[PDB]
């Protein structure tokens, strides 16, 4: 199944024409190579809900009330 | 004396190439 | 364009800002700032000439003839009560700008102009060819 | 306490803001040879009138040239003009956001 | 500039509004008289008021006969301001 | 003269004095506030992100800066756009249903002349985004005025039921699914009377007497009649019609 | 006695700038034959993509951050969008807040927010790309249908987990989810069911513009099988390894165990099936800090799972009796943070685990 | 030290906001 | 009502309890507990913490809002569930009885979401509503739309300084 479609690379973090004071990432190798530094893109902030837990639909109220010698023996 | 509130601002909205140097270029930063 | 979609994201925010700037400041640019979200947004807006003013009471009512543009749903012509502080002093008075009447429109509405010989009538124009000449007292209310 | 409003404005507005205000500084000289309210606009000969000398501004479509004498050009080689009487058909072009028309869509009327 | 209308409890008093957002209340009768340099860099002599308080377009505005100056303005936000303006801008 | 002084604070720890290059004039606005207490009152209201508590100095005016904590700043819009997927957020494109508010930010102001002492809201109507009980999700205005999506009996409710009726040891089958049948079929109902009881009965047979003929449990059925009548409620009237009831299903 | 049969050496090491924990790494198992192999990290508010090239030179192609808020991604998960063929990034973590980056246009395409705690574990279903599976802290599973962005199904409830859940697994074919939580339990909720057919269908055919009534996302109370004897402690990862369960705790190794005696059939269990049977455990060492998930390559022929202390233990499955053997254990004196995650490209040529230290480590297979 | 430059840009975002809103109003 | 009881629909026929069974708006005003008609809420961010039940429409002084439903448990089990949930610093332990505490934790209704309040805009009223304990939340005065809804929890048997 997945030997079809097409699939499509990715490209580098060109620095962004519309913020030229955008932040920049650095990362560095400890085997040799060069030390890389890409434009750190800023996601859009997502408005966030209150911190809830689960818990179940309700109408009437629910009461809530809270050697393995065997076999081996009897084979011997 | 202590700065002025106009270049304190130009010293921290842009803090690039374009900073204008001057005392912004200077020791700003920690008064 | 992709740069234009973000200058209209960042204008969007910049809007805000400036609208959170300016009610800031209502109170030292208007005597009176009273803001009502309609349920649809309307393309016109006429006061009626017609005033009720209630003895002992601190306000006055107007009427306010407003369209309707809905996306997809029945479009209506609105009439809407609107509460005024008068002269002197309202702090709660439950219900300010609630509605009267509504008829059944085909289409947004595009002008709300009422006839002035007779506030009775109240014409329309409907997004068709044809112009719609209404009458909110012959109508239901509902 | 009361809970945080989640300002509107977040990360990517304001870094498009920076950005903005980085060109701008850079280009007009707005915060440092405007006092922080003008527009610094370096002019550059251009033509000469054998009868004056018109000369162009170094921001582009912001103000209209102008023919001056050879004196006067030396004198009004670099023209500082504040924002409030810039000209309302070109002002807008100092920034993509000076005022955008939001809803530019179509329709409408 | 969608809509104009004068002021019906004055004379020399108009008011526009539009695509541009914002609805603007204008003195004929304060038109080219001078000012001051402060007074010219807020607007022009002419321009008495300014109002700020819509997101979208001001789809429609309107007076309110039955009060001085009162007036209620109707944006795409699906928004309604009915607003009157300060007593000491025109005294 | 007139020399104004500021003092941003941060977490009232590390501190940055300046001084006002343009006395009497905005830093941010770049404004000439001619009077002190102009000055004063535009900084606290244009620029309301930031918090100023005028302290006053021994040569000029010594202004304390500090962050605006709350600061309410949201999106003054449509609530729904503040949860709207990228891309249609603020979209603006076309009309947008919302439930209706009145809101009034100035009514009659005192106009109460100026003084420095001073430097020592109502709504009606649904002011905010609701969300759903079930899913935490967003609610439409669309699916406001109905769907109040709390009911009597819930579907974990009515599977439990069921799972704990064929859990059971000492049950036969058919009687383990007319008791399924009896409890689906009361809280569904939800009935709370005894006088009710007797109709509901009927009721059972109006509901579940074609999946009882179906099942064939109608002998089991009776036996929970009789039961039902020996723990009163029902009567011997009432378990001859809701009998007769179901034979006339049958014949249908 | 035999000593495995893959060896690994370390050839690159990199480390993230924000010098704070970095918690997931996800090959990018979508791509086709010869593109290059793009895998992604998240730690802290940043999510940093690299692309792997010869002798080890990891070219960080994108990064990508949260600044508006106090965001600490820790999970990741690859999808592709079937429209455009564009590969799908799929991050949350602290927030609850899913996001569906998209690397070709570099925009977060798509948010959701329906979790009452921080996200821990992001899985796609197999056969469906459009399918996200989020397990959260709010003891409770949702199903979102991203294609829609609509909530397929929620799978907690009266007899979900009444802890946090850690992570999720797919079933090979992607057919029945084991759900692995903080309360000891892993229970294993069925996508087969023929209301699950209704639900994604529903889903898939679902217009918000069409009605009003909002989309009737399943509420999956009741688990197809739960257990609690498996682990004394609470379980960390679960994996499906065909009809066998991989499950690891804090007891320093991860069991396999199946539902059912050992003739039971998973599809044919009972919903009330009390009995467990293990088969082999894989005991490591100093893998008692919780949270560190593990991985096995797309052929599912070896699995490899971190340690504390920064040792890298990798399994070979092929062999018969995969309890045996002793694996092979990757070390490097460099390593001595905690590998959080490590994955496996579509090829299981190249290992890559991501340690605390934001320090992210590449080893190939010397084959 | 690091509480000069979060006290710094905590105090550059409304600054940097109210310099591009003192830029527009201008205009 | 003097008692603090619902109107038992077998015993009280006058007062309408009984009548109209399957309908609404019944003439009695002490049986909405045992007939459920509970008034619509709404499920929004609170103003003061977390999440708030709000009131879709308005409700005049003393009238039934919705009961504070929830799992059943005895007095030792309510203290284990306590000790559990001080974790999270929130607690949704009401007190029903001497024996009998009702947990809206694990399951209950959308009143649920109610904020403590020293001036609340609501009260709870614990009736015996056909013969079992029934916890009723009234408004205490006049309730306008979209008013957040709270009530004081002193009379919870969890502490209120001991979660939040
Ligand atoms: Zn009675
Ligand atoms: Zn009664």
């Amino acid at each position: 199944e997945w030997k079809q479609r097409r699939i499509q690379p990715v490209h580098i973090l060109t620095s962004v024409s519309s913020l030229r004071g955008t932040r920049e990432c650095s990362v560095t190798s400890d085997l040799d190579f060069p030390t890389q530094v890409i434009p750190l893109k800023t996601l859009n902030a997502v408005a966030s809900v209150p911190i809830m837990y689960s818990w179940s639909p309700l109408q009437q109220n629910f009461m809530v009330e809270d050697f393995i010698n065997d076999e081996i023996f009897v084979e011997l | 004396p202590p700065a002025t509130q106009i270049s304190d601002l130009s010293k921290r909205k842009p803090k690039t190439e374009d900073f204008l140097t001057f005392l912004c270029l200077r020791g700003s930063p920690a008064l | 364009d992709k740069e234009a979609a973000f200058d209209d994201a960042v204008e969007e925010r910049v809007i805000n800002e400036e609208y959170k700037i300016w009610k800031k400041n209502t109170p030292f640019l208007y005597d009176l700032v009273m803001t009502h979200a309609l349920e649809w947004p309307s393309l016109t807006a006429q006061w009626l000439p017609d005033v009720t003013r209630p003895e002992g009471k601190d306000f006055s009512i107007h009427r306010l003839v407003l369209g309707t543009h809905t996306s997809d749903e029945q479009n209506h012509l609105v009439i809407a009560s609107v509460q005024l502080p008068n002269d002197d002093a309202f702090g709660s008075v439950s219900g300010k700008i609630e509605i009267e009447i509504k008829i059944n429109h085909e289409g947004e509405v595009n002008r709300a102009r009422y006839m002035p010989q007779n506030p009775c009538i109240i014409a329309t124009k409907t997004p068709s060819s044809d112009v719609l000449v209404f009458d909110y007292t012959k109508h239901p209310s509902k | 306490s009361l809970p945080r409003p989640h300002d509107f404005f977040d990360a990517q507005t304001l870094d498009a803001i920076r950005h903005r205000a980085i060109c701008f500084n850079l280009s007009a000289h707005i915060e440092s040879l405007g006092k922080g309210h003008s527009v610094v606009f370096h002019s550059t000969v251009i033509a000469k009138r054998k009868e004056k000398l018109l000369l162009h501004w170094m921001p582009e479509d912001i103000l209209p040239d102008v023919w001056v004498n050879e004196s006067e050009r030396h004198q009004l080689k670099t023209k500082v003009v504040h924002l409030s009487k810039l000209p309302k058909d070109t002002a807008l072009l100092l920034d993509p956001n000076i005022y955008r028309t939001m809803p530019q869509k179509r329709l409408k009327r | 500039i969608f809509q104009v209308q004068w002021s019906p409890h004055n004379e020399t008093i108009l008011a526009s509004s539009g695509t541009d957002r914002r609805l603007n209340v204008w003195d004929l009768s304060k038109i080219g008289e001078e000012q001051s340099p402060e007074d010219a860099e807020d607007g022009p002599p002419e321009l008495l008021f300014i109002h700020g308080g819509h997101t979208a377009k001001i789809s429609d505005f309107s007076w309110n006969p039955n009060e001085p100056w009162v007036i209620c303005s109707v944006s795409e936000d699906n928004i309604m301001q009915v607003w009157q303006m300060a007593e000491n801008i025109y005294n | 003269k007139l020399r104004i002084f500021y003092q941003f604070l941060y977490n009232n720890n590390t501190r940055q004095q300046t001084e006002a290059r343009d006395d009497l004039h905005c830093p941010w606005c770049t404004l000439n506030c001619r009077k002190l207490y102009s000055l004063l009152k535009h900084l606290k209201l244009c620029h309301s992100r930031f918090i100023f508590n005028y302290v006053y100095h021994p040569k000029g005016a010594r202004i304390d800066v500090s962050i605006n904590e709350c600061y309410d700043g949201s999106y003054a819009g449509n609530p729904q756009d503040i949860h709207r997927q990228p891309g249609f957020a603020f979209s603006r494109n076309g009309p947008v249903k919302r439930t209706p508010i009145t809101h009034i930010l100035v009514c009659r102001p005192k106009r109460t002349k100026a003084s420095m002492s001073e430097f020592l809201t109502y709504s009606s109507g649904h002011n905010r985004l609701y969300f759903h009980s079930d899913t935490c999700l967003p609610l439409r205005p669309q699916e406001m005025e109905v769907d109040s999506e709390d009911e009597k009996d819930p579907e974990w409710l009515r599977e439990k039921t069921i799972t704990q009726i064929e859990e059971f040891s000492d049950v036969n089958e058919g009687e383990k699914e007319v008791m399924k049948l009896w409890n689906l079929h009361v809280m569904k109902h939800g009935f709370i009377a005894d006088n009710q009881m007797n109709h509901a009965c009927m009721l059972f047979v109006e509901n579940y007497g074609q999946k009882i003929i179906k099942k064939n449990l109608c002998r089991n059925f009776m036996l929970h009649l009789v039961s039902m009548h020996d723990f009163n409620l029902i009567s011997i009237m009432s378990i001859d019609k809701a009998v007769t009831k179901l034979r006339e299903m049958q014949q249908k | 006695s035999k000593k495995c049969k893959y060896s690994f050496k370390c050839v690159n090491s990199l480390k993230e700038d924000h010098n704070q924990p970095l918690f997931g790494v996800q090959f990018n198992w979508h791509s086709k034959e010869g593109d290059p192999l793009v895998f992604a990290t998240v730690g802290s508010n940043r999510v940093t993509l690299y692309e792997c090239h010869s002798q080890g030179e990891i070219r960080l192609l994108q990064s990508y951050v949260d600044a508006d808020a106090d965001e600490n991604f820790y999970t990741c998960a690859w999808t592709y969008d079937s429209n455009t063929s564009h590969p799908l990034l799929a991050v949350a973590g602290s927030r609850g807040i899913i996001r569906i980056i998209n690397p070709i246009t570099m925009q977060c395409i798509k948010h959701y927010v329906g979790h009452g705690n921080a996200i821990n574990e992001l899985k796609f279903h197999p056969r469906d790309p459009n399918l996200l599976l989020s397990v959260s802290k709010d003891h409770a599973l949702r199903l979102w249908n991203i294609q829609t962005d609509t909530l397929v199904a929620i799978f907690g409830g009266v007899e979900g987990h009444r802890d946090e859940v850690l992570s999720a697994d797919y079933d090979l074919l992607g057919e029945k989810i084991m759900s692995c939580g903080m309360d000891h339990s892993l229970k294993l909720w069925r996508i087969n069911s023929k209301r699950m057919m209704n639900a994604i269908k529903e889903s898939y055919d679902y217009n918000p513009n069409k009605t009003n009534r909002p989309f009737i996302s399943q509420k999956i109370h009741f688990p197809d099988f739960s257990t609690r004897d498996i682990h004394r402690n609470y379980v960390d990862c679960v994996r499906w390894l065909g009809d066998l369960i991989l499950s690891k705790s804090c007891e320093n190794a991860i069991v396999c165990w199946k539902p059912g005696k050992m003739e039971d059939d998973i599809d044919k269990i009972k919903p009330s099936e009390s009995n467990v049977t293990i088969l082999g455990r894989f005991d490591y060492s100093q893998c008692d800090i919780w949270y560190m998930r593990f991985s096995m390559d797309f052929w599912q022929k070896m699995l490899a799972l971190g340690n504390q202390v920064g040792k890298l233990y990798v399994w070979d499955l092929e062999v018969e009796d995969p309890h045996k053997a002793k694996c092979t254990t990757l070390t490097h004196h460099k390593c001595g943070a905690a590998i959080r995650q490590t994955s496996f490209s579509r090829d299981s040529s190249i290992l890559i685990a991501v340690c605390d230290d934001a320090s992210i480590w590449r080893w190939d297979r010397l084959r | 030290q690091a509480d000069h430059e979060l006290f710094l840009q905590a105090f550059e975002k409304p600054t940097q906001i109210y310099r591009f809103l003192r830029t527009r109003n201008l205009i | 009502y003097l008692a603090v009881r619902e109107c038992d629909p077998d015993l009280c026929l006058t007062c309408g309890a009984a009548d109209h069974w399957d309908s609404k708006n019944v003439s009695c005003k002490n049986c909405s507990i045992q007939r459920g008609s509970k008034k619509h809420l709404l499920l929004a961010p609170s103003d003061v913490a977390g999440w708030g039940i709000f009131i879709k429409d308005p409700v005049q002084k003393n009238e039934f809002i919705s009961e504070y439903c929830g799992e059943i448990i005895s007095q030792d089990e309510a203290d284990r569930r306590g000790k559990v949930y001080d974790k999270y610093m929130c607690s949704f332990l009401f007190n029903l009885n001497n024996d009998f505490v009702v947990d809206a934790t694990r399951k209950g209704n959308k009143i649920r979401f109610a904020n403590h309040s020293v001036n609340p805009n609501c009260y709870a009223k614990v009736m015996m509503v056909n013969g079992d304990h029934r916890i009723g939340i009234f408004a205490k005065r006049a309730i306008q739309t979209g008013e957040e809804l709270f009530f004081d929890y002193r009379y919870s048997q969890a502490d209120a300084l001991k979660y939040v």
